[PDB]
């Protein structure tokens, strides 16, 4: 023998806690929480800003918010299946 | 380039190394508000051009998303696209116009 | 303690906007070079002999 394995300083639970913190910050405040204090903002305006970022005006979201929410939800749901189903 | 919005940085030397002085813009003194995706004037929805609609609780204002500079809604702080039915969360308010006053003076 | 606990006052029509700014200057340190050492193999292993 003569060998050892040392435990990680941060457990899996604290790593998932940081992941939860980042997800909550992103959902509630967009990018504003990475430049300093978190500024709350409703999610559709956050997505409208992220549409201005790519050169699409805000109205394109507000007039398709139902389609965008459905597509995003379907894509997230399919990610779980694409992950479990593929073994490699 | 540092934490915060990056303005600019200044290099420095060090023994077997370099040092960067990162000058960044950090917001502070945040203030709560109420917002609307769009503001309906006469059945046409007006969206902000480069800012966000906010309300002091009495009147509606447009302001740049990173700094509170309340300005009065006009036909130059907004653009018109679509009718008020499709948008969700739209609020009713008045859109000022510069042309009609001087046209009527 | 991973960090201070905080909760963001989210709602479907609430926003927070800054009214003042703080200019921050922070330092990053990055090693660029290393001591250039050269070793004489014969004099190290054997030497004068």
């Amino acid at each position: 023998n003569g060998l050892t394995v040392l435990p990680p300083l941060l457990t899996d639970e604290m790593i998932a806690q940081y992941t939860s913190a980042l997800l909550a910050g992103t959902i509630t405040s967009g990018w504003t929480f990475g430049a300093g204090p978190a500024l709350q903002i409703p999610f559709p305006m956050q997505m409208a800003y992220r549409f201005n970022g790519i050169g699409v005006t805000q109205n394109v979201l507000y007039e398709n918010q139902k389609l965008i929410a459905n597509q995003f939800n379907s894509a997230i749901g399919k990610i779980q299946d694409s992950l479990s189903s593929t073994p490699s | 380039c540092g934490k915060g919005y990056h303005l600019m940085s200044f290099p420095q030397s060090a023994p077997h190394g370099v040092v960067f002085l990162h000058v960044t813009y950090v917001p502070a003194q945040e203030k709560n508000f109420t917002t609307a995706p769009a503001i309906c004037h006469d059945g046409k929805a007006h969206f902000p051009r480069e800012g966000v609609f906010v309300s002091n609780g009495t009147h509606w204002f447009v302001t740049q998303r990173n700094f509170y500079e309340p300005q009065i809604i006009t036909t130059d702080n907004t653009f018109v696209s679509g009718n008020c039915d499709v948008v969700i969360g739209i609020v009713n308010n008045t859109v000022y116009d510069p042309l009609q006053p001087e046209l009527d003076s | 303690s991973l960090g201070a606990e905080n909760s963001v006052a989210y709602s479907n029509n609430s926003i927070a906007i800054p009214t003042n700014f703080t200019i921050s200057v922070t330092t990053e340190i990055l090693p660029v070079s290393m001591t250039k050492t050269s070793v004489d193999c014969t004099m190290y292993i054997c030497g004068d002999s």
